[PDB]
């Protein structure tokens, strides 16, 4: 089960 | 044994008005298990390992959702990464992720990782805590300002801790396995009465392997060549080694191979 | 920063003159991901070889299998040319039996 990236982004 | 997961994602632009290509793999142990890709008809999750196909389509579902999520985080991030660098449009750049978690086998987090590069090269990267990040770059400090300000890492952490261990667990007992290497020694001629010795392994899964030359007793690091372990296109993996010997003195080489699909390690010789 | 191909071409099976085989050209340690691959049968382009979904290393860089079913003999000599832009002119590895 793969990341759910938060914001910020990059 | 030092079981893992990763996701593996990149997303790359590419010139002329098109959306970011992004595609994401996951890897059990090393073995790619699932796989999404954008440029597909329907982008979704897609099982790479038969042990996946048990899953319902609610698993497929989430995960295609993440998906659609982190396209779009790649995509505003590509975007950001054009003006830190100061670059121009029209050209093609790649932004990559690595993901995941080592468990031992007592089930217990052991090493956590969340990394990024820009164009191939260290971006940021969550150390060890799992609570600071290194950046690489000038440009890569305005983004560990951002996620210090946001507590980003506290998100990726209990993702590392929770979702990634308990996922792993699970796709383990969805899944041990392994094939040993089949060895032989081929021998091959030279001039100025020298001859290889070349040492193959073939067959074997999973990749990592060790392979030695004995010249009666002492090893041979350094006289060595080697190859990059490589797929044969059916699941498992070939390598060979190959030390120059001199000609008639080929019996005093001694070739090992160690595998963990090995009882013994295999141990061997050239054989006319 | 590109970072250039490296390149093995070989057989999935221990060679033998006649009998039906695969000939692989595992492609790695490159960037950017954008390749093109080829695989040559006595010096003219193999048709309809399949590749296999690009894949990244621990090092970031990318890889890549390329395979074709084959029959080797004696003469007939295989190879993969490749074209990046980490270099000036494509690179073609020859297939040796022995590698
Ligand atoms: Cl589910
Ligand atoms: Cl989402
Ligand atoms: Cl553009
Ligand atoms: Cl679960
Ligand atoms: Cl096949
Ligand atoms: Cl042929
Ligand atoms: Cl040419």
């Amino acid at each position: 089960s793969g990341p759910s990236n938060t914001p910020p982004e990059i | 044994g030092p079981h893992s997961m990763r996701y593996f994602e990149t997303a790359v632009s590419r010139p002329g008005l098109e959306e970011p290509r992004y595609i994401s793999v996951g890897y059990v142990d090393n073995k790619e298990f699932v796989r999404f890709d954008s440029d597909a008809e329907n982008p979704r999750y897609e099982p790479r390992a038969p042990w996946m196909e048990q899953e319902g389509p609610e698993y497929w579902e989430r995960e295609t959702q993440k998906a659609k999520g982190q396209e779009q985080w790649f995509r505003v991030s590509l975007r950001n990464l054009l003006g830190y660098y100061n670059q121009s449009a029209g050209g093609s750049h790649t932004l990559q992720q690595m993901s995941g978690c080592d468990l031992g086998s007592d089930w217990r987090l052991l090493r956590g990782y969340l990394q990024f590069a820009y164009e191939g090269r260290d971006y940021i990267a969550l150390n060890e805590d799992l609570k600071t990040w290194t950046a690489a770059d000038m440009a890569a400090q305005i983004t560990r300002r951002k996620w210090e300000q946001s507590g980003a890492a506290e998100h990726y952490k209990a993702y590392l801790e929770g979702e990634c261990v308990e996922w792993l667990h699970r796709y383990l007992k969805n899944g041990l396995r392994t094939d040993s290497p089949k060895a032989h020694v081929t021998h091959h001629p030279r001039s100025k009465g020298e001859v290889t010795l070349r040492c193959w392994a073939l067959g074997f899964y999973p990749a990592d392997i060790t392979l030695t030359w004995q010249l009666n007793g002492e090893e041979l690091t350094q006289d060595m060549e080697l190859v990059e372990t490589r797929p044969a296109g059916d699941g498992t993996f070939q390598k060979w080694a190959s030390v120059v010997v001199p000609l008639g003195k080929e019996q005093n080489y001694t070739c090992r191979v160690y595998h963990e699909g090995l009882p013994e390690p295999l141990t061997l010789r050239w054989e006319p | 920063i590109q970072k250039t191909p490296q390149i093995q071409v070989y057989s999935r099976h221990p060679p033998e003159n006649g009998k039906p085989n695969i000939l692989n050209c595992y492609v790695t340690q490159f960037h950017p991901p954008h390749i093109e691959i080829q695989m040559l049968k006595n010096g003219k382009k193999i048709p309809k070889v399949e590749m296999s979904d690009m894949s990244f290393s621990k090092d970031w860089s990318f890889y890549i299998l390329a395979h074709t079913e084959f029959t080797p003999t004696e003469t007939d000599t295989y190879a993969c040319r490749v074209k990046h832009d980490s270099m000036a002119e494509p690179k073609t590895v020859y297939w040796d039996r022995d590698m």
